[PDB]
């Protein structure tokens, strides 16, 4: 059926770079594929009763499998090659049973995409807690209705350090699996419905990030041991319910990325700007009523979102920061457009979209990385320049 | 079939048959035929109407005896000029492929170490007096000497030998006219003198040559005509200073390697305008890069490169930035200086947002810029409008 | 908030406004089609960010609510059609931006 | 001699020169020719 010559047609490459051939809905795996020995990466949706041969011995380019909605089998030479080569795996278990259990053989697998869905009896599944024989994992992606972490996440923390979980819905329990986490330094969890930091991340000395995606974060008050997480520089607690932010922000200066986008915060603290190494600092479509001036200490920031806020004044010190590359004030209740706009040399994107401005000032030609897409603005905003500042911004 | 013609990477026009029970005479109808592949069709015989396949310059007989009578012999010997001829059989071979006038180029794949057979069955080489091209991916222990009696008239010699180590014994001097020896998956491990002591190579590709240290390339020099020594595909652990001597480098692809660090004599090769580097150990990439003006792709993917030197960007030449899986901090506004870049691969990496300036480059699009969908997604919505508008149009 | 054009189409239904448009300051083009207002509420001109203004088939016998409109500056095209309007005040003359005055 | 080597009108598809001497000639000289036979 599948001639080299359609195998040509359907190369393409994938999100990691690699040369992918999408296989859909197939009777099974055809040697015609195998033939290829240029292939990086193999797309296998929904095929199921399939046996690998040792056949794919031929293509060693192989770094990537996608084994999607797929209950695959196996042969000894593949185990010894896909032991050998794969690296990256990405499988979808629609069925538990679509999860094949072979592959926990290998050693050198360092990517793993389990996406899916999972039931009650969280902790019966020996498939994952097999990765003791892994070595070499470093990613991990478990898009799952999963409520207790496995064990399995306990043995494999030497080397693992990649979460990421959406749960859509269902209460991640159970967090002393995620304190026995020791060299884990990336944490995305989204949907897990955590009412409030567990001491596991903190018992984490080496988290490199942090993301608390669509949990219920009322408040904020397990900051205090979050000054062990030195290597702490993205807190992405985005879409949340943070309705005021407290002092314990100093425990941690070592922050740098800062997304609070959506967020219930009413009034900025003075203890937010004390931290100077903060660059990356997020509060899109929130409801901050007004900025207070202690926003000049930021200096190294080089983003500052407040996007759709209800802030109606500017203190000219955001202005004083020179370093601040970023700065989207979009949407709120602010009135002119600073004239002094042209001491920020060092300004790249000013997002002040959707503001109420009168005449834009001829001082954006002191400014040398504000563009019109940079200062997005309803259009009447735009028609704001002076004829000789058109002749120099046309040319820029 | 009409329908069913493709092309190739020389984009000459080709039609893959596989699995035929013999050629059509539809087949045979078409004039604008360029490469016809006869694979895997049993015992063939060719008849004359392939005259009527008046373009016909490249035949691929891949497991394919062809049978064969005097017009389209003549036909053959007369139109007929590149030949890649795969075997598993010295009777696969076809004796009439020895009596074409006109061929130049000829690919021959399988084993040809045999008993009483060796270096005998492609004796008639010497009436092919137009040979330029031969290709022996034949498993060949030594290379035979009615090639190098050839190889006064070829002028391109590549070896694949698939790990087997190739007797050298300097026998390769005879080939004067040599242009492009690239002999690929060697396993030599050294370089014989007589890849140096010819004058005419342009193009030394030693592809899996397994070269632990490239300590003869003082003797390159004298070779004017070498501008690119492709070694990748070895464990070259460092680059001695010595490079520097080569000056008309251009094409030095050392990608796929355990190179711990390219040195700053290595930029003294000011004539190299294409530089591959990838999946290598290097440390960092030092500032003399902006002494190679000339450079268009630098090509560092998936090595250690933790930020990004502004002297990469001093170069203006750029075309093709393969600066994808690194661990690049972040990618410096310099890159808005670089107008010659129409793609710069950006997946994965460190890179914490993507800088306006890269819409500052015009020659640059979507197709182009290759990054992942939430860092397009930092720029500004209108310049994201620019570079839509100026990719679809 | 980040909504920008709202056309109610009612086939003669008059709606009881009560001055309760008056978030949409993310608006552009209010466009009110057959809805046989007669008047001109605040709302319709206390909303900065208009552009568009069409009164279409609402019997405006008499327009007398331009004046108030210079606080909003971005109004542009004033496409008064399919009316009753009877006379144009000279104070039309006051204004210089609109661009297709229909 | 080097003077096959730069102006595009007198190359290889123009002038069938010696081939065996074609090879002694420099690479920049058979970019010209070899352009004929493309260009």
């Amino acid at each position: 059926e599948w001639t080299p010559d359609k195998l040509r047609q359907k190369l393409q490459t994938n999100a990691h770079n690699r040369l992918e051939l999408p296989l859909i809905m197939l009777s099974g795996l055809p040697d015609t594929v195998f033939e290829i020995t240029e292939l990086q990466s193999l797309k296998l949706e929904i095929i199921k009763n399939v046996m690998i041969p040792a056949t794919i011995a031929q293509l060693d380019n192989l770094q990537e499998l996608c084994l999607h909605q797929c209950s695959v089998k196996i042969h000894s030479a593949a185990l010894s090659f896909l032991k050998e080569n794969l690296k990256v795996l990405s499988v979808k278990f629609d069925d538990m049973r679509e999860l094949p259990p072979w592959m926990y053989g290998l050693r050198n697998l360092e990517e793993l995409y389990l996406v899916g869905s999972l039931s009650h009896d969280i902790s019966k599944n020996v498939t994952l807690e097999s990765l003791r024989d892994l070595k070499s994992l470093k990613i991990l992606s478990i898009k799952s209705n999963v409520s207790k972490i496995p064990q399995a996440v306990v043995d494999v923390s030497s080397h693992l350090q990649k979460m990421c979980v959406h749960n859509d819905g269902t209460k991640l329990v159970m967090l002393n699996n995620l304190k026995k986490m020791t060299n884990l330094t990336e944490l995305e969890l989204v949907h897990c419905d955590l009412e409030r930091i567990p001491h596991a991340v903190f018992s984490l000395l080496s988290l490199q990030e942090l993301d608390l995606k669509e949990n219920n974060l009322k408040s904020i008050e397990e900051i205090v041991s979050f000054q062990h997480l030195r290597k702490l520089t993205v807190l992405k607690l985005w879409y949340n319910s943070i309705a005021y932010i407290p002092e314990h922000i100093k425990k941690l200066t070592s922050l740098e990325r800062l997304f609070f986008s959506h967020n219930k915060v009413e009034v900025l603290p003075s203890h937010l700007f004390l931290c100077n190494k903060i660059r990356y600092l997020d509060l899109s479509y929130n409801d901050i009523r007004f900025i207070p001036p202690e926003i000049g200490v930021l200096q190294s920031l080089q983003y500052f979102s407040i996007t759709c806020n209800k802030v109606e004044s500017l203190p000219d010190e955001l202005y004083f920061c020179k370093k601040l590359k970023t700065l989207k004030i979009g949407k709120n209740s602010l009135s002119v457009l600073s004239p002094k706009i042209g001491n920020l040399l060092f300004l790249s994107y000013l997002d002040i979209k959707g503001n109420h401005f009168e005449v834009l000032p001829p001082e954006l030609g002191d400014c040398r990385a504000l563009k019109r897409a940079g200062l997005v603005v309803e259009d009447a905003l735009f028609e704001t320049l002076p004829s000789d500042v058109r002749e120099q911004m046309k040319a820029d | 079939l009409r329908q069913r013609l493709t092309k190739n990477a020389q984009d000459k026009l080709e039609l893959h048959l596989f699995m035929l029970s013999g050629i059509p005479d539809t087949v045979f109808d078409l004039v604008e035929l360029e490469v016809l592949k006869l694979e895997l069709i049993p015992d063939v015989t060719i008849p004359p109407s392939i005259a009527q396949l008046t373009g016909l310059k490249e035949l691929w007989l891949y497991h394919t005896a062809a049978k064969i009578e005097a017009p389209a012999l003549a036909f053959l010997r007369e139109n007929l000029r590149a030949l890649h001829i795969k075997f598993t059989d010295i009777k696969e071979i076809p004796l009439w492929i020895y009596s074409l006038k006109t061929l130049e180029e000829l690919h021959l794949t399988g084993n040809l170490s045999a008993e009483n057979n060796r270096y005998i069955v492609i004796d008639g080489l010497r009436e092919l007096k137009r040979l330029k091209v031969l290709r022996l991916k034949s498993n060949l222990s030594k290379l035979p000497q009615v090639v190098t009696d050839v190889g006064v008239h070829l002028q391109k010699l590549s070896i694949n030998n698939e790990g087997t180590k190739l007797i050298v014994l300097n026998s390769l001097k005879k080939m004067v006219n040599l242009t492009e020896l690239e002999l690929i998956r060697c396993d030599l491990e050294r370089i014989p003198h007589s890849i140096f002591s010819l004058h005419n190579l342009q193009e030394i590709d030693l592809k899996d040559n397994n070269l632990k240290t490239i300590e003869e390339i003082i003797s390159f020099q004298h070779l004017h005509r070498l501008t690119c020594l492709k070694l990748w595909y070895n464990h070259i652990a460092y680059i001695p200073i010595q490079i520097g001597n080569l000056t008309n480098l251009e094409r030095l692809y050392l990608n796929r390697n355990k190179i711990e660090k390219i040195p700053t004599q290595l930029f003294y090769c000011r004539k190299l305008r294409y530089l591959d580097l990838s999946h290598n150990n290097l440390t960092f990439l030092p500032a003399d890069i902006g002494l190679l003006q000339n450079l268009q792709n630098l090509a560092v993917t998936a090595n250690r490169i933790e930020a990004l030197p502004p002297e990469l960007f001093q170069c203006r030449k750029l075309r093709a930035l393969h600066l994808g899986n690194n661990v690049l901090q972040s990618l410096p506004s310099r890159v808005g200086e670089l107008t010659n870049l129409t793609q710069i691969e950006l997946r994965g990496n460190r890179l914490e947002c993507l800088p306006v300036e890269l819409g500052e480059c015009p020659l640059l699009k979507r197709s182009g810029l290759v990054v992942e969908e939430d860092l397009f997604s930092t720029l500004p919505p209108e310049v994201k409008e620019r570079l839509w508008r100026a990719d679809k149009e």
